RNA sequence: GCUUGACUGCGAGCGUGACGGCGCGAGCAGGUGCGAAAGCAGGUCAUAGUGAUCCGGUGGUUCUGAAUGGAAGGGCCAUC
RNA sequence: UGAGCCUUGAUGGAAGUGUGGACGCCAGUCUGCAUGGCUUUAAUGUUUGAUGUUCUAACGUUGACCCGUAAUCCGGGUUGCGGACAGUGUCUGGUGGGUAGUUUGACUGGGGCGGUCU
RNA sequence: GUUUAUUAAAAACACAGCACUGUGCAAACACGAAAGUGGACGUAUACGGUGUGACGCCUGCCCGGUGCCGGAAGGUUAAUU
RNA sequence: UUUUGUAUAAUGGGUCAGCGACUUAUAUUCUGUAGCAAGGUUAACCGAAUAGGGGAGCCGAAGGGAAACCGAGUCUUAACUGGGCGUUAAGUUGCAGGGUAUAGACCCGAAACCCGGUGAUCUAGCCAUGGGCAGGUUGAAGGUUGGGUAACACUAACUGGAGGACCGAACCGACUAAUGUUGAAAAAUUAGCGGAUGACUUGUGGCUGGGGGUGAAAGGCCAAUCAAACCGGGAGAUAGCU
RNA sequence: AGGGUGACAGCCCCGUACACAAAAAUGCACAUGCUGUGAGCUCGAUGAGUAGGGCGGGACACGUGGUAUCCUGUCUGAAUA
RNA sequence: UAAGGUGAUAUGAACCGUUAUAACCGGCGAUUUCCGAAUGGGGAAACCCAGUGUGUUUCGACACACUAUCAUUAACUGAAUCCAUAGGUUAAUGAGGCGAACCGGGGGAACUGAAACAUCUAAGUACCCCGAGGAAAAGAAAUCAACCGAGAUUCCCCCAG
């Protein structure tokens, strides 16, 4: 008896792996109790067509907006900035909605603080390029231009 | 009626056969068991009287398919 | 004392058995021992000391060998 | 828990103030513990058999209940008790005059006993 | 009391009593290839089997043989592998 | 008829009539006879049907050797002076007959063995439900009461009414004798005889079925039978016997 | 052919040879209607708890033999032109 | 078809008939008690007892017809358990039993033969059981052959005791 699994299931389980299980355990518990299925071949494809239409399908459909930064590779228009202070140095910080005020008209409009660099956010020159939260992987690139008024 | 509901197996006759080669009428009979099979296609327990082998047949072909026959052939279940 | 004739293949022609069979036999062929030679030796002075057929084993032998080549198995000679 | 494989400690960022186990060539030195400017060895993850607990989900219920059903059968269902035991098929060793089929010689001054049988 | 209906009525059978032995209940046992059933609507003061055969006084020795009971070493030993 | 032998006092037969036992089929061989003859002859089938067709095939003209194989020879053996079996006699197909083979194989006869039915109207045991026991004895427990004891014990009357209790009819049995024994009767009659409130007796109906029942156990009973019932069947079992 | 008729009948009777017959119900043939029914071509597909195997039996003339082939009660179990 | 007729033992009686409704033969129909598969229930066959819908110038009661079981189908209903399933009622089809042999299948002896007997035989016989047709069964190659080739099944004759 072989059968492929549905749910987790201990000492073997794996949401759809290919295990070989003792006769009885299956026709007596694993099924007629939803947790696996006779590896009827009609199935080893029926439940492999997933291991293809998925683990190489929707793991490639993850690449549709590379780095998300596609044509933002020449910096964005510096509407305002992000602030300044201390008569030369820096002093004022970024509100829970204040690194957009500059890049405040490019892509789309939002307003949340997925803070990435848990430091006092270095206070010096002004123009930096780290990454910020763009997704579960990639990043982005733009700059910051202060205002002299 | 020692008779496998799935496979048709009933008892058969043969001899025994000593070293002296003595023929004596005997019977071979099916390893029968009668089991509670879960259908779900019917959300119920159909209990067939089966031979290990019948059970293997069910384990392969598939219950819904076995139950297909019988019904297909008039049998109860 | 020297030896392996307690040889292999055969066998005119006798015996004795209802039969199965048993028995005696010179002589021919090959090969051998003893003897200077003539020659003797196919066990033991003779007559008891034994068990058919089947089946099976062992050795030898292409005789056979189910499409063909082989093989298995069968035959034949020896033997258990 | 017997045996294989994978491995991280044994055969094939210095010196000093400090430690468990030992075939240690008979008197070593280590194998590790702290620090201080392919073949002889221990535990994991395993794979593979043995033994043991317990589980439940096959299977038993000649406990209780529901319904079919005005029913001491049956079936279904619920619950409880057991439980992969028990039991049953196939194979197998033993026992097995309970049952069966048979055998159990001839000669012989009748037969048997004795004796005899080439 | 019983018995050989038809050549045997007895000293044979049976009996109450006694003993051994098995049986925890879905009992043992028994009819039955089974289902079902007797035992028993009983439950060890019960149920079966075997022997003895009111009662009195009593029932010694033997466990080699055969039968049966117990034995978690060893030897030998089936299917299977 | 059987026997060494039978008037035999050994078998069979009262007598007459009718019936009653070596057959049939297919093979196979031999003899007789017929045809053809180194050949003879067809089977199924066809058919124009006892013709004709059909020569599949069978037997025979060649054996020897286990065989390969060789061949009027061949085998034995290394080979045989030789040995064995062969080469020198005509087959074949009908027809009648003599034997044999397989078949019931000349006829009749077992005790039995196997299969499948029928039978508890007799009997055995059990279940249900019903019926029956004249008459006469004995007189258990228990109870009352007196006597009696410190109280119990104990004791006498009475009362009571047990019992596989007694005697004895019906009823159930069947110990002895005689009769009978081509019976009145396929188990009785007559005189005696055991039980007779019980482990009694009996009516109706029911259950148990053959290696099975039932059995207070004799191998007893299961429809006049029982160490394995009756009926039909295997079946013409088999019979080296008569 | 045969049968009968007062004894044995071609010509006495009934028949036989031969030639003939059905309103009806049916049988078989064809021809047609009805309901069906599927026909031809091209591209496909091609029988798994199966074949095979262990064990036990059974069937093959074949009695486990050196024993192929077949069925299968029991345990198992392929390839895929 | 007809000039004779109402079967027979079996006369007689009373009748029918002669040119087409005597009789006689054949085709098709009517009727066809009870018992019997037996089917409303029962039952010791030919008898007992119902229920439901009907029907009577005398619409009590007594006549007529339906009402067995099982399977398939449908409709209506409908549990434990709310849906479902089970179950229940009804309706329409069908079956049921009988009976020669031949046939297919399930199971399957013994005497007997082996001059005893167990392997072996008798024999897959007798017998029992189920099933079916006019026939049954089998059948169009995972067959044979044998290096040429055959071309399903069945049956017969040889091959060959
Ligand atoms: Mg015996
Ligand atoms: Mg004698
Ligand atoms: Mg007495
Ligand atoms: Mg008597
Ligand atoms: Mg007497
Ligand atoms: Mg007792
Ligand atoms: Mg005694
Ligand atoms: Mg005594
Ligand atoms: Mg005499
Ligand atoms: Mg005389
Ligand atoms: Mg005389
Ligand atoms: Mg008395
Ligand atoms: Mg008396
Ligand atoms: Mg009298
Ligand atoms: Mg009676
Ligand atoms: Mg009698
Ligand atoms: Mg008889
Ligand atoms: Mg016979
Ligand atoms: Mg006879
Ligand atoms: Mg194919
Ligand atoms: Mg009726
Ligand atoms: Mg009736
Ligand atoms: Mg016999
Ligand atoms: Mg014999
Ligand atoms: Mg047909
Ligand atoms: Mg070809």
């Amino acid at each position: 008896m072989q059968v492929i699994l549905l749910d987790k299931v201990a000492n073997l389980g794996s949401l759809g792996d290919q295990v070989n299980v003792k006769a009885g355990y299956a026709r007596n518990f694993l099924v007629p109790q939803g947790k696996a299925v006779p590896a009827t071949k009609k199935n080893i494809e029926f439940f492999e067509a997933r291991r293809a239409e998925l683990e190489a399908k929707l793991a490639e459909v993850l690449a549709a907006a590379n780095a998300r930064a596609e044509k933002i590779n020449a910096l964005e228009t510096v509407t305002i900035a992000s602030k300044a202070g201390d008569e030369g140095k820096l002093f004022g910080s970024i509100g829970t909605r204040d690194i957009a005020d500059a890049v405040t008209a490019a892509g789309v409009e939002v307003a949340k603080s997925e803070v990435r660099l848990p430091n006092g956010v270095l206070r010096t020159t002004g123009e930096h390029e780290v990454s910020f939260q763009v997704h579960s992987e990639v990043f982005a690139k733009v700059i910051v231009n202060v205002v002299a008024e | 009626s020692r008779v496998c509901q799935v496979t048709g197996k009933r008892p058969v006759t043969g001899n025994n056969r000593s070293h002296a080669l003595n023929a004596t009428k005997r019977r071979f009979l099916p390893n029968l068991h009668s089991h509670r099979f879960w259908v779900e296609s019917e959300k119920r327990f159909v209990t067939l009287r089966v031979s290990a082998k019948g059970m293997r047949v069910i384990d392969k072909k598939g219950i819904d398919t076995v139950l297909a026959e019988l019904r297909a052939r008039g049998e109860k279940y």
